Formats: structure tokens, C-alpha cells, sequence
């Protein structure tokens, strides 16, 4: 039906409020759906953005679970699935979208939530829901480059795109060239691998792989996919094989491993990205930075380097022993078949 | 078991888990100067068994390894008064005598010896090529041990002779816990004791720890290194002897032909490998009747004697 196509409009212009109109459509949002900052003047808006719209999508007012946890993450904050706390927030939102078992109720929940939660988080939570519900299946999700270009492009272009779009009329707009080999000069021999590290393609492949095979979700379903453990091993293992190949093609040696975490990290990297959602830039890492114990009270991270070292020591032991131990205390054997997985 | 685990002999019950600890250590220590081979340099002296003992770090690495073994030995139960008593046998004294020297006194010095290195000198005009080595040497001596039987039958016994330093840095009698680890084996031999009194005499050159000059120059500890150097002013040392019951120590099958068994059921370093039993505190109260202690003095003389 249309509903499937109407959800794809949510991906359009993630930070523009949902009442501003996406493509050649616009949403007819209830006033209790309007965000607290805009609701007190809301009417003056529905009128203001009503123009230039062919279609109007109606939206019914539904129950809506508590979105406390989803709203806990700031709107101008970054979102990563590696951070323990974010995992619990996303998994909770995913749970809401997942829990509305008709395509019309999903549309209503989405439209409401969209302007209250972190765009990056919304995009993830929706992407995961749509891809793994039955009614919304084999639906072509818009490329995350197109919805979040800030994670894929030198920040310098943004003020050129703003200039070009404001000054020059449509149709006469020049294509904006995206800078390549821009993160480091030739004093850093690492800069040669820009065409791999910083290539749009491979970064999209990595992001998407983690979409379809998360390690945290709910129940076994949508995490328990055949041999995902071996997949995780192999896929990442092939990344480095391919990287090591590309290294040899740039007169470099094989990538050296992180032997031990106490020794400095020789290779710094300033990524040159500016998050338009966080309105800040990503921090760089200097040459010879050292790993340090984390105490990020907000993010719910209290981890010492020694914790990491302890995990490694134990994993090595298991691998050499040839078996692991489950919570219960029993032994499971790392055999030829399922060991790697 | 632990020995095969540490250093890794194929006899290790699980090489994969407990590793190749001693050997890998020798390699690490020998490659500090070029660990990734970027300088195309070979290993230092600690990387070859032939030369490893030349480096001081050898003794540090081997010292560590020993502490690990010790950690096991201190878990073993102390030898009971019973276990190291020989009912009937009593050692009443041990002494040492060198020709032209007071009783209970050992002497050391330097000595040049000659070796033909001719067979090893490639592309050198044929002939003899004698090299003069200077090395520590000790004056010959002999132990004299007074043992009483008081049984009425011929008693078999193992004579076990160790020597350690006498005192600490503060100048007192060393405590057992410390001293037990500094005892160096000097001899171990079988003896037949007649009823009543027995005077046992044993030459330094009969030592079962040592092998003759002729074997080295022409496996066994070098004979000339049997005695510590000592000081010019004299170095105080406790000489210790124990007679154990050979019937228990016997093993029915430098020391004849080597290819079968170790001929002693007791642990290696047997009197002192384990911790002291309750109440014991120093050597002089560790002793049982069938043991004896003697103050020896080790004198060095900086001179070069001929052979
Ligand atoms: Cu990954
Ligand atoms: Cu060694």
C-alpha cells in the first residue's frame, strides 16, 4: 500500500520537523503530536508549510508507549551502538516500533517520535524495525549517505552547498566535488590508503553488515542468524586481508597489531568530519596518544584497561585449553565445526 | 612434572597451555638489540646453551625460574623428625684436612692449564697450538666422619654432604629458611657401617658431584670449581653431613655408566628441599643424631700455582 512509501518520507531531511513536508507530500499531524517547543505556536506553522504540497498524509492519534528512555539521549548528541547505555535506549525504541503490529500504527508512532529523539538513533531504530518486520519486507531503505552526509564528507563542503543552493537557481547548480586524500599529507605515509579507509562504499558495507547482524537486540530473533559468529570473524578478517593487500600496493608493510594497550599509539588520525546533528566536530587523536581508563558517568562506562587485559588473558586461555565455560560452569568444546562461530 | 612444564620438554603434559617458558625467555633476552630482524643481526650469548652462562642475566632469569619451583616445594609437608632420623646411627663429628694447612680449612687459588686448540684452528699452518687457561683451583682435601652404629648389625647408609655460608650480613648464624637454599651439594656416596664405631674418610677427588680434570681438558661439574673461592681474610662456612637409611633410599635396578635410572629414591637436594618442621629455626636445631655440622673457613690466595 501507500503506507510503505510514506515511512520512507521519514528518512527525508532528518532534522527538519516532520510538519515541514517531505518530497511532494506533507503530514497532517495532530497538535498533541507537535513538539513542546513548537506546539504553543503550532497553528501558525501548519499553514506556513502547507504550500507547494501535492498530497497530504493523514495521521491518527494512537496510544503511544512511554518514550522516556528513547528521549533520554540528547537531540544534539552523538549516537553509537558501542556505548553500553545507547544499546539499552535503541533496543527499547526498536521494541516500540517492533511492537506496533500493523503498518498504520507504526506510521503514527514514528511520526510522533521522530522530532523528540536523536536523529541518528531514530534512523537506526527505524531501519532495524522495517528490515525485520513481515509487512515492511524487501523495502528499499534510502542510503545513509543521503540522509546523513556529515559522516561521509569533509565538513568544508557544507558551507559551499549552502552558498550554491542559496545563490544559484535550480538547474544551473554546479556539482560539488568531494575532497579526497584530505585527512593527512605525504609526511604521513598512512594517507595513501585514503581510497580504502575513507571510501564511501566500504564504510557503507561495514555499517550495513552491523545492521543485519547486530549482537544485541531482543530474544535470539534478529541476532541469532546462522553462523553469525564465524561471519563476524571472516568478514572482518577479509577487511584486513584486503587492507594488507592495498598496503603492499602503496609501498608499505603489513599492518602491525595492537600488541599491548599500555604502549603509545603511533598513528594519529583527524577525520575532518562535522556532525550537523551534534553541531560539533568529531575529535581527532594525536600521535602517541595512550589508552586511558574510562569514567564516563553519563554514558554508563566505568571500565579500566586492566578489565580489557583480563578478558584477553582469559580468552587466550580458553583458546589454548580448547574449550570455554558457560555461566552454569559446564564446558563447551571449540571443535572443528562450531569452534570458530 | 613441573620441570618438564617449565622450559617445555615434549614430556610436558600440556605444552599448549603452560608454554615453553624457560626457553622462550632465553630467546627474548638474546634479541633485545634486534627483535624484528630489521638490522639482520644474530642472537646474543643467552641464545646459545654453549655460551648462556657467560651473561649475568642468566642467573637472574634462572633465579626467577627457581622461585617458581620453590613455590611448589614450600607446599610440600615438612620432613618429620622420624623421616630423617636413622634409628641407631649417630654422627658425632666431621672435619676436613688439607696437606700443610690447619684442620677445618680449605684453600683456593689460580692455576694455569694448557689445551691443544689445533684441531679447531681452520686454515692455520698445521702443528701444535697450546693455549694457557687461568682458572680457580682448590688444594686437595679429605673429609673424616665419626659414625656410631649401636645396633648389633651392619648398617647401610647414604652419606650426603652439603656446604653453605655460615652467617648473614649482620654477622649472626643464618636462619634455616634462608640457609637451606644456599646449601651446595659436595658429595653423596654409599657406606657400610660395622657395629660400634666407624671412621669414614673420603677424598675431595672421589666426589660424586664432580668429574676429573682429564675429562674436561684432555656430564659432571668441573673438579677445580668444587670449592667456592672464599676470601683472603677467610670466609666462614657450615659443612653439613647426613647419613640416611640406604634401605629406604635404595633403587633396585661420574657414577659408572649413565643410561639407567637415578640411584636415589629421595628428592634431589633431599635434606633441605622442603621447609622446616615446627620448632626448627636454624641448622643447629634442625639436626638429628645421624647428622653433624662443622665450621669451615675458606681462604683464597691470589697466586698462580702450576699443575
Ligand atoms: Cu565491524
Ligand atoms: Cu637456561
Amino acid at each position: 500500500m501507500n503506507y510503505k512509501k510514506n515511512l520512507l518520507l521519514l528518512y527525508d531531511r532528518p532534522r527538519e520537523p516532520i510538519f515541514m513536508g517531505k518530497g511532494k507530500s506533507v503530514f497532517d499531524v495532530p497538535d498533541n503530536y507537535l513538539t513542546d517547543r513548537y506546539r504553543p505556536i503550532g497553528p501558525e506553522i501548519q499553514n506556513r508549510f502547507g504550500e507547494l504540497a501535492e498530497e497530504r498524509i493523514p495521521v491518527r492519534s494512537i496510544a503511544l508507549p512511554d518514550l522516556r528512555i528513547p528521549m533520554s539521549l540528547g537531540r544534539q548528541e552523538q549516537f553509537s551502538l558501542f556505548i553500553p547505555r545507547h544499546r539499552k535506549i535503541a533496543a527499547r525504541l526498536i521494541d516500540i516500533f517492533m511492537g506496533m503490529r500493523n503498518i498504520e500504527e507504526l506510521q503514527s508512532c514514528a511520526v510522533f517520535a521522530r522530532d523528540r529523539i536523536n536523529p541518528y538513533l531514530f534512523n537506526y531504530a527505524l531501519s532495524v524495525a522495517l528490515l525485520h518486520r513481515r509487512d515492511t519486507k524487501n523495502l528499499d531503505l534510502p542510503s545513509v549517505v543521503e540522509v546523513f552526509p556529515d559522516k561521509y564528507v569533509d565538513s568544508r563542503v557544507f558551507e559551499q552547498i549552502r552558498e550554491e543552493a542559496t545563490v544559484v537557481p535550480e538547474g544551473m547548480r554546479m556539482p560539488i566535488v568531494i575532497p579526497k586524500d584530505f585527512t593527512a599529507s605525504d609526511l604521513d605515509e598512512e594517507h595513501r590508503l585514503w581510497y580504502f579507509r575513507e571510501d564511501i562504499g566500504v564504510n557503507l558495507h561495514h555499517w550495513h553488515w552491523h545492521l543485519v547482524y547486530p549482537f544485541e537486540a531482543s530474544n535470539r530473533a534478529i541476532v541469532d542468524k546462522d553462523r553469525r559468529g564465524e561471519l563476524f570473524y571472516y568478514m572482518h578478517s577479509q577487511l584486513i586481508a584486503r587492507y594488507n593487500f592495498e598496503r603492499f600496493c602503496n609501498r608499505l608493510q603489513r599492518v602491525k597489531r595492537l600488541n599491548n594497550l599500555r604502549e603509545p599509539i603511533a598513528e594519529g588520525y583527524f577525520p575532518k568530519l562535522d556532525s550537523l546533528v551534534a553541531s560539533r566536530t568529531w575529535p581527532g587523536r594525536v600521535d602517541n596518544a595512550v589508552i586511558k581508563d574510562l569514567n564516563r558517568e553519563l554514558d554508563q562506562i566505568k571500565q579500566d584497561v586492566s578489565d580489557l587485559e583480563r578478558w584477553i588473558d582469559r580468552i587466550y586461555e580458553a583458546v589454548h585449553q580448547g574449550y570455554v565455560v558457560d555461566e552454569s560452569g559446564n564446558r563447551i568444546f571449540l571443535d572443528e565445526e562450531k569452534g570458530i562461530d | 612434572i613441573l620441570g618438564n612444564i617449565i622450559e617445555s620438554s615434549i614430556l610436558s603434559p600440556n605444552r599448549q597451555l603452560y608454554g615453553d617458558m624457560h626457553n622462550v625467555g632465553h630467546v627474548f633476552l638474546s634479541y633485545t638489540h634486534d627483535p624484528d630482524h630489521r638490522h639482520l643481526e644474530s642472537f646474543g650469548v643467552m641464545g646459545d646453551v654453549a655460551t648462556a652462562m657467560r651473561d649475568p642475566v642468566f642467573y637472574r632469569w634462572h633465579s626467577f625460574i627457581d622461585d617458581i619451583f620453590q613455590e611448589h616445594k614450600i607446599k610440600l609437608p615438612a620432613y618429620t623428625k622420624s623421616q630423617l632420623t636413622y634409628e641407631g646411627i649417630s654422627v658425632t663429628g666431621i672435619i676436613v684436612q688439607s696437606e700443610g694447612a690447619p684442620v677445618n680449612t680449605l684453600h683456593t687459588y689460580w692455576q694455569q692449564s694448557d689445551v691443544d686448540l689445533s684441531r679447531g684452528m681452520d686454515f692455520v699452518p698445521r702443528g701444535n697450538v697450546f693455549a694457557r687457561f687461568t682458572h680457580l683451583q682448590h688444594a686437595p682435601f679429605q673429609y673424616v666422619i665419626q659414625i656410631d652404629n649401636t645396633s648389633d648389625a651392619q648398617r647401610m647408609g647414604f652419606v650426603r654432604i652439603f656446604m653453605a655460608p655460615k652467617n648473614d650480613e649482620r654477622g649472626q648464624p643464618m636462619l634455616f629458611r634462608d640457609q637451606r637454599l644456599f646449601m651446595v651439594e659436595m658429595d653423596k656416596f654409599l657406606v657400610a657401617l660395622r657395629p660400634g664405631a666407624n671412621r669414614i674418610r673420603r677424598r675431595s677427588n672421589e666426589s660424586t658431584v664432580t668429574i676429573p680434570f682429564e675429562r674436561t681438558f684432555r656430564c659432571g661439574w668441573p673438579a677445580h670449581m668444587l670449592v667456592p673461592k672464599g676470601l683472603p681474610e677467610g670466609f666462614p662456612a657450615d659443612l653439613f653431613v647426613m647419613v640416611s637409611n640406604y634401605e629406604d633410599d635404595r633403587v633396585v635396578q661420574y657414577c659408572g655408566v649413565r643410561d639407567r635410572l637415578y640411584p636415589d629414591r629421595k628428592a634431589m637436594g633431599f635434606p633441605f628441599d622442603r621447609l622446616a618442621r615446627t620448632g626448627v629455626d636454624r641448622l643447629s636445631n634442625f639436626v638429628t643424631p645421624n647428622m653433624a655440622i662443622q665450621s669451615v673457613n675458606v681462604i683464597h690466595i691470589d697466586k698462580t700455582v702450576p699443575r
